[PDB]
């Protein structure tokens, strides 16, 4: 479908069309220069060969022909600054509509990919579309002005002349047309082939490790050199075609001042005469020809060279347009807001969770959590543990009813409840510049004494001084260990009172001396406030008021843990972990 | 332009084919400047000589020229486009063995300070913009000096005070403004490749961070930081592209000063009669046909300033010194090789925390040990010193009683072979990713080994030749790691050392395997380490570590009968 492509492309340039007109009408008046400062040359030049008018006589077409090339290099400096605020306007706003949806797609969807994968898209799939709307489509728009107004200013003075431009101007675009003849022959049965090359070389950087460890490191050499190799030869079975069209296109503005040549040359000879108006041939007439044919063909041979700038936009439009368009299952959202700064009870029937893609996560579940009230929730590798945690978070659209002190949370205001909700999470992330900015994440003018309460509560300054810069180390700069950026995760979460504590996994994935360090935070950061923790070891559970299985996206247990151990029922407390 | 001195080497080389391109691309545009200074002459010397000189004057010859300056106009420039996009074809083939020749003994440790993703789509990158050099920066600028020296030299002989301007105007366009803009832009591109960086670390922290960021309300004044600095990385452009628009007015302006001045000082004479005649024509149409060889020129002060910024980051990329190096010293790989550590310490380059500190062990011939431990606690780190990715700091390492570091590096990679906690599939086909093991293996033997791990699956459809990897068929996660053992398998080394196996899988597929490594390795040394417990009954001496150190080990039996951590995390 590469022509709805270019098709997608065009729709996207309606931004700047204010833009796209300056440099389509800058190419009608940098046209008009082109004619203006070739029929002054040709009065100039007549003169002095024909009259020999002294260059000191005809002062004032020279005063005009340096002015006509001050306003043409004017011109082109200027339909070259709108041409690029063109450029960057169509960039700037696709680059604000792709951030635009992934933000609303939220965190569900944006972990589908590495975060190195979704900068491509906006980094350099995004300006890789710049010269298609600064250079290529300007100078598109310039290679049917300056043609026809070359012919329709010597249409005039000689149709014969006139005839001879505009003679090939059906003949170059069929044979390049015959030349795309040669592209689906030899860019069709190489397609594959020549794709299974491109990233020849990237794969064997890839895994460099894997060549190291078996030693194949200089036997892999030769496989780059017989896939770069065979790359070039397969490749120029498209370029001896598709160099054609450059042919083309160079030999009909060869056979084009050839020819204006000839027929001048024998007219004022007098060998043939057909041409003008029964009015002599005068040498300007021939002239502002000869001037002209390089310049009628000139914006068609520029054209070609911006053959890469439509490479590039090409490729890059490709993975922009399926992104743009997949269907997306954004979270409801209304502008109910809560002031009770009080514990919330979460209350819950029917939630069939729904992932972006609009697969069902978790199935029916129901549950109720009362105020002041914490709430293990265990259950096997994604049984919908996790997910049920998103849901509460907003980052995912749920299906049943669910209440929020009382009030429903489709129509909750995201950032009125997202203040009243604290997480840690699984794989946390630290998304600031410092270690200090990263606690002070929830307000970052808390004071001194808030910041370091929030550092010593959750045993931060332990591995503190042993840190490069101290407590404003960035954080490549000094690669924490999983230990300790869990500390400064846990920090963060309990540096404010909030209302719901969401902990998805605080003691997983730690080491013997942080386990007991956060948790010890974290049970006594429980108690103040609802939490909904999730872990997978049970061993000290007992003053967790209530405990949820679930098994396959499905609540299935409630009760304190006294009562649910000796129950016997549907408890995986018997159960060796398999992940320790 | 001193950062392209060792790939300027390179291109030489190939010496013989890109002079050939560029010649092609003098002929081509000698062939434009002469098709349009003959034909500008004839029309003036046709009209002078008007109706009443017809038959004296010949019309022949010079169209004899017009026929031959036309089909060498358009015939060298099929060539030289051809000629020259062969010699760069080329030319990047010794670019991508050289880049890989250089990153080849640094690649666990050199490159671990960057991100492998980011880092290896920059060098990619980088090795295709020295590929411009020859088409953007050289043939444009060496084609367009003898271009200019020729139409100096040809029309010397009708004047000299008058070709001496088209030489002197048309090369100090060619040798001063390169330079002058070069330096002009050189503030920027510095300027722009720093915020273009930094935007993308702000829009990855934004995008991982995307869940953290929106739950404490900083979501939005991160978003607006990342958008102001795409405000000013937005303007770096534009100061470039401001740059690029004044280079074409000047090449502009330039070529009317030669249009002009050989319109006035023409018109006083050329050469030795006072009117000049058709002549004068001959060098208007000279000088407004001769500035097509510097239309190249405008644009090549940018496209070498890419350049210069790309021959840096891949020169400071290889030029790194190895952390490790290998004696030149021969020697013979022995079977039942028994590893020992002895307090090896390590702590990665740049940092503070010690990743693996105060460990040491004992793996007798025969000796099957399982090492256990949570996440990030320097279990492969300690499997990236027995492959000599690292040196240990203040440690000694022990293979069968003689010390690692004295190993040849062709040795080692026989009596050490690994199963990656990544691993890596190839492009290319199953038998290449077979053979990438052992590379003499017969193709029926390469088959019953894939059939033993139970990936018979792939051998259907003629298998052997099937295309998996990045092109297609990309195998699942389960049955990539059944691949890994397939290739330490045939390795065949006394010492097969396994990082997180059985990882990623299902129950009843990770003891199809965890069987096959205790089934056919019965005979080898295999120190697997796994954070997953499972069927290690087979495995003596179990090793357990938390943060770079030992917590404990022993035999199965006697960590889980003494009141230890391992039997502390068995169970719940
Ligand atoms: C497709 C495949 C291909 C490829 C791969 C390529 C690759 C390349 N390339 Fe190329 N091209 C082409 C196809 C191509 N191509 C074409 C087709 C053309 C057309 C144009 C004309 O016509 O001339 C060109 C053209 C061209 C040119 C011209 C334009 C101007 O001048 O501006 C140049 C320069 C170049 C460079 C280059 C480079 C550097 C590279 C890397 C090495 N390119
Ligand atoms: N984008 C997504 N978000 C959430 N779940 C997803 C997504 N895509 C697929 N799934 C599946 O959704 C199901 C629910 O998994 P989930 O409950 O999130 O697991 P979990 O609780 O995170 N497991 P674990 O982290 O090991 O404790 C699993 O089958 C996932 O693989
Ligand atoms: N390439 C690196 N550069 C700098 N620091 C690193 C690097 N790799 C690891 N570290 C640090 O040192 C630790 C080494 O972890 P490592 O031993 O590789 O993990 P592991 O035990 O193999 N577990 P896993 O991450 O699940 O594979 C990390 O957790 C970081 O704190
Ligand atoms: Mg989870
Ligand atoms: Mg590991």
């Amino acid at each position: 479908r590469q022509k709805e492509l270019t098709r997608w492309l065009k729709q996207q340039s309606v931004i700047s069309q204010r833009w796209l007109n300056i440099s389509r009408l800058l190419g009608f008046v940098s046209g008009i220069l082109i004619i203006a400062q070739a029929w002054f040359m040709a009065r100039i030049l007549q003169h002095m060969i024909m009259e020999n008018i002294p260059r000191e006589a005809l002062l004032l077409p020279f005063t005009l022909l340096v002015l006509t090339f001050v306003l043409r290099a004017w011109v082109v400096w200027l339909r070259e600054r709108v041409g690029y605020h063109a450029g960057q306007h169509i960039r700037f706003a696709i680059r604000r509509q792709v951030l635009d949806r992934l933000q609303q797609a939220g965190p569900a969807w944006i972990q589908g990919k590495p975060a190195g994968s979704w900068a491509t898209l906006v980094l350099e799939q995004i300006d890789d579309m710049h010269d298609y709307y600064a250079r290529y489509l300007p100078q598109m728009a310039l290679a049917v002005s300056v043609p026809l107004l070359i012919v329709v200013a010597i249409f005039p003075s000689n149709w014969a002349a006139a005839l001879i431009l505009l003679g090939t101007a059906p003949l170059i675009p069929l044979f390049m047309a015959l030349v795309g003849m040669g592209a689906a022959d030899a860019n069709r049965r190489n397609f594959l082939a020549l794709a299974r090359l491109s990233g020849h070389f990237l794969d064997r950087l890839r895994g460099m490790e894997t060549l190291r460890i078996f030693g194949r490191g200089e036997a892999e050499i030769e496989s780059i050199r017989s896939a770069s190799e065979d790359f070039r030869q397969r490749t120029m079975e498209v370029l001896r075609l598709a160099f054609l069209s450059s042919g083309i296109l160079e030999f009909f503005t060869s056979l084009s001042i050839a020819l204006v040549a000839v027929y001048f040359g024998f007219s004022y000879l007098g060998e043939l005469d057909f041409g003008h108006y029964d009015t002599g041939v005068t040498l300007a007439a021939g002239f502002l020809a000869l001037i002209l044919a390089p310049e009628f063909f000139q914006p068609l041979r520029d054209l070609g060279t911006f053959y890469h700038a439509k490479a590039q936009a090409v490729g890059a439009a490709d993975s922009l347009k399926t992104f743009m368009e997949t269907p997306l299952a954004h979270p409801q959202r209304g502008e109910a807001e809560l002031a009770s700064t009080d514990p919330v009870t979460i209350e819950a029937e029917e939630l069939f969770i729904t992932s972006p893609e609009g697969k069902t996560l978790a199935g029916p579940l129901n549950f109720t959590l009362p105020a002041g009230q914490r709430a293990v929730l265990v259950g096997r590798s994604g049984s919908g543990k996790s997910s049920l945690l998103n849901a509460l978070s907003g980052f995912l659209s749920y299906q049943g009813s669910l209440r929020i002190n009382g009030i429903e949370l489709r129509d909750l205001s995201p950032e009125s409840w997202r203040k009243h909700l604290s997480w840690v999470g699984q794989n946390p992330q630290l998304p600031a510049a410092t270690l200090r900015d990263n606690v002070l994440l929830a307000r970052p003018d808390a004071s001194e004494q808030e910041l370091q309460a929030a550092l010593d509560n959750a045993w931060v300054s332990e591995f503190l001084p042993l840190l490069p810069q101290g407590v404003d180390t960035p954080v490549q700069a000094a690669r924490l260990s999983v230990g300790q950026a869990q500390r400064v995760a846990v920090a963060r979460a309990l540096l404010n009172p909030c209302s719901l504590l969401l902990l998805d996994e605080p003691a997983a994935s730690l080491d013997a001396h942080s386990e007991q360090r956060v948790m010890e935070a974290l049970n006594a950061a429980s108690l103040r406030q609802t939490t909904l923790m999730v872990t997978h070891q049970l061993e000290d559970l007992a003053d967790w008021d209530v405990i949820w299985v679930m098994q396959d996206g499905r609540i299935i247990e409630q009760g304190r843990y006294a009562e649910l151990s000796v129950a016997g029922g549907p408890f995986a407390t018997l159960l060796a972990h398999r992940q320790e | 332009m001193r950062a392209l001195l060792p790939y300027l080497a390179l291109y030489k080389r190939h010496k013989w084919m890109l002079s050939l391109g560029i010649v092609l691309a003098i002929v081509t545009l000698l062939a434009s400047i002469g098709l349009l200074t003959l034909s500008g002459w004839f029309l003036s010397a046709s009209a002078v000589a008007g109706v009443a000189g017809l038959y004296s004057f010949n019309y022949m010859l010079p169209a004899a020229g017009v026929r031959g300056a036309a089909i060498t106009r358009t015939a060298g420039r099929y060539f030289e486009r051809l000629v020259s996009h062969d010699a760069t074809f080329r030319v990047l083939q010794h670019l991508r063995i050289y880049t890989f020749s250089k990153l080849l003994p640094l690649s666990p440790a050199g490159l671990a300070r960057y991100r492998q993703g980011e880092l290896l789509n920059r060098v990619v990158a980088d090795v295709d913009t020295l590929d411009h050099l020859y088409l953007r920066v050289i043939s444009p600028l060496v084609g367009a000096f003898v271009v200019i020296m020729v139409v100096t030299i040809g029309l010397s002989f009708l004047d000299f005070t008058l070709a001496f301007t088209l030489g002197g105007i048309m090369l100090l366009t060619l040798f001063l403004m390169p330079p002058l803009f070069y330096r002009a832009g050189k503030s920027t591109g510095q300027n722009l490749t720093h915020l273009r960086g930094q935007y993308r670390q702000q829009l990855t922290a934004w995008l991982q961070g995307q869940a953290e960021l929106t739950i404490f309300g900083a979501s939005d004044r991160y978003r607006t930081q990342l958008e102001n600095t795409e405000i000013q990385w937005l303007e770096a452009q534009r100061r470039q592209s401001e740059l690029t628009a004044l280079s074409q007015a000047i090449m502009l302006l330039i070529g009317a000063l030669a249009v002009i001045l050989m319109l006035w000082m023409a018109s006083g004479g050329v050469g030795g009669n006072a009117q000049p005649g058709a002549l004068i024509a001959l060098f208007v149409f000279c000088a407004l046909a001769a500035f097509e060889a510097l239309a190249p020129v405008t644009g090549a002060f940018q496209h070498l300033g890419q350049v210069i910024a790309s021959a840096v980051r891949i020169s400071d990329l290889t030029d790194q010194k190895p952390e490790v190096t290998f004696p030149d010293t021969q020697t013979r790989v022995a079977d039942r090789v028994s590893l020992t550590l002895r307090d090896v310490q390590f702590t990665y380059p740049e940092q503070s925390q010690q990743a693996l500190k105060g460990i040491s062990l004992q793996v007798n011939a025969g000796e099957h040990i399982a090492i256990l431990g949570r996440t990030g606690c320097g279990k492969s780190t300690l499997l990236q010193q027995l492959t000599r990715a690292w040196d240990p700091q203040q440690g000694e390492i022990l293979l069968n009683d003689s010390p690692i570091a004295s190993l040849n590096e062709a040795a080692l990679r026989q009596t050490i072979s690994v199963v990656p906690q990544r691993v890596h599939l190839f492009s290319a086909t199953l038998r290449d990713n077979l053979l990438l093991a052992s590379p003499g293996s017969s193709d029926e033997a390469l088959s019953e080994i894939l059939r033993r791990v139970g990936l018979e699956k792939l051998l259907e459809d003629a298998g052997l030749n099937s295309w998996l990897g990045e092109g297609g068929r990309q195998l699942s996660g389960g049955e990539l790691r059944r691949l890994a053992i397939a290739r330490a398998l045939l390795h065949d080394a006394p010492l097969v050392l396994l990082d997180e196996p059985t990882e990623g899988l299902d129950a009843t597929t990770e003891s199809q395997i965890l069987e096959l490594l205790a089934e056919m390795m019965r005979e080898k040394t295999v120190l697997m380490v796994t954070h997953r417990l499972r069927g290690l009954s087979r495995f003596q001496q179990i090793i357990v570590m938390d943060n770079g150190q030992i917590i404990e080990q022993g035999t199965h039996a006697e960590l889980l009968a003494r009141q230890g951590r391992y039997y502390q995390f068995k169970q719940g």
